[PDB]
């Protein structure tokens, strides 16, 4: 009952060469399940926002994805009330040669630039699409309500 | 073992790239600097390490130096170590045999950059 | 100038650019090193996904400053 | 036991062998590496081209000794 | 202002890691002339022989062949009595892939597998067919008297 010799590296890796703005921490008591806090991106509603998530790396990674949730409350068209993630790394174009440290930097891409018209939250799409500058100031404030001091 | 080398012009990989010159690889798995293989096959069109008839051939991406699978990420030993080849993708991307397989079975794309989609190289 | 991009595997390049090159032009040179399409990469820096058209010295991305390569994606 | 087979580029490999491996034996060790097809290769040893049929045994080569490399070639 | 840069690391590396049996050195006026010794092989009526040659690295080397002939007089009948050596990898069957000190194995390897069903010297190669042993023994002889104490 060892992990696979890809997660082993990976994780020294990840944790040797840490990415500005992305923490990503196995937990002690489980080498699958990984802590993570991204920073919003900058030039977005989202900046200066810490954003907690899970990851956890399947029984049959990498040939499947990690699975990815927000644990922190975030407004955006592809996020929903439950913090899951509609994106299509994490599922259909998922690679293996694609990793923590990339599935990361792929979602603070995804916080850059939102995708209303294909979403998974409906309602904050439809306020993003008729609204857009009112969505924004939504996302700014859940961001400093939720995202900063956490 | 460690780093890729031309051996017409007899350049690494460094030398090689100084000067605009690719890495390539034939159908039979045979590196060479682009042009060292260019001025072979404009004088024979069998290939300098094996003399097998190479009518094609194409660049291979492994910069730095010292190569290893990115989906399992054992280096050039530990990929032999167990029967494991080094192969390329015709888009010239490197994996050991056992990870394309099986990448192969849930993609059919490459996994560096999903190019739609190999042989054995000796390196 | 040089600037850093720090590839899919974990492996850093070194890159020789102008602050006047587009995220194009700078896509157009890691695909002679890496062999991945422009079409495919995206380049993350400060959390951002880069914009084609846009150059360097917009995005204020200065030298010895890295970028972080992932492939490309889609909310949905 | 180990040989050492110093290969065309100069570089050194080690196969592991017995007395008793043919010559074409240990070619199919060397293409496992190389790529080089047996029918291409010959093997050189204090001054002689060694013959696939025969054995290690048969040639006095002992564990350490160290075979040369050259392609198929013919007098004529 | 120079040598193609394989003539240099080619000729540091013969230097570097001689190979047994094989002498081979630059002259001081010609970084392209060599002077070459190759020991007769082992089991061979060679055998204890010293053998001069001399190898040129001609201007389009290494696409084209190092020019090669014996110095010292050699009863083979794939060598003639002017030292030139009729050898597929010195003309149709070269390979940029091979280099001096391959040239000189193959030479040796020669040496050890004479070709008299297709010959440079006729009336060598005649008494090889027709009378082995004593072709063998005029080697000998001729080794003794040619390529010893010289
Ligand atoms: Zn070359
Ligand atoms: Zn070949
Ligand atoms: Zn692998
Ligand atoms: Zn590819």
């Amino acid at each position: 009952a060892g992990l696979p010799r890809r997660i082993i590296k990976e994780t020294q890796r990840l944790l040797a060469e840490p990415v500005p703005g992305i923490k990503a921490e196995p937990d002690e008591s489980n080498a699958r399940y990984f802590h993570v806090v991204i920073a919003g991106p900058q030039d977005s509603p989202f900046e200066g926002g810490t954003f907690k998530l899970e990851l956890f790396l399947p029984e049959e990674y990498p040939m499947a994805a990690p699975k990815v949730r927000f644990m922190t409350k975030i407004y955006h068209p592809n996020v929903d009330k439950l913090g899951r993630i509609k994106l299509d790394i994490l599922a259909d174009k998922w690679s293996p040669a694609l990793q923590i440290r990339t599935v990361l930097l792929s979602i603070q891409a995804l916080l850059s630039a939102p995708n209303p018209d294909d979403p998974l939250a409906n309602d904050v799409a439809e306020q993003w699409k008729t609204n857009e500058a009112q969505a924004i100031e939504t996302a700014r404030a859940w961001t400093r309500l939720y995202a900063m001091n956490n | 073992s460690g780093t890729v080398s031309c051996p017409i012009c007899m350049d690494g990989y460094s030398e090689i790239v100084q000067n605009g010159r690719l890495i390539v690889s034939t159908e039979c798995g045979h590196v060479f600097c682009s042009q060292c293989l260019r001025d072979s096959l404009k004088n024979a069109n069998t290939c300098p390490t094996c003399r097998k008839k190479i009518n094609r051939y194409h660049p291979i991406y492994i910069g730095s130096g010292t190569v290893s699978c990115p989906i399992c990420m054992d280096g050039y030993s530990e990929i032999v170590q167990n029967g494991r080849l080094i192969v390329s993708t015709e888009c010239g991307h490197v994996f050991c045999s056992q990870c394309l397989r099986d990448s192969l079975k849930n993609a059919n794309t490459c996994p560096t950059c999903r190019k739609k989609i190999y042989h054995p190289i000796y390196i | 100038m040089q600037i850093f991009v720090k590839t899919l595997t974990g492996k850093t390049i070194t890159l020789e650019v102008e602050p006047s090159d587009t995220i194009e032009n700078v896509k157009a040179k890691i695909q002679d090193k890496e062999g991945i399409p422009p079409d495919q990469q995206r380049l993350i820096f400060a959390g951002k996904q880069l914009e084609d058209g846009r150059t360097l010295s917009d995005y204020n991305i200065q030298k010895e400053s890295t970028l972080h390569l992932v492939l490309r994606l889609r909310g949905g």
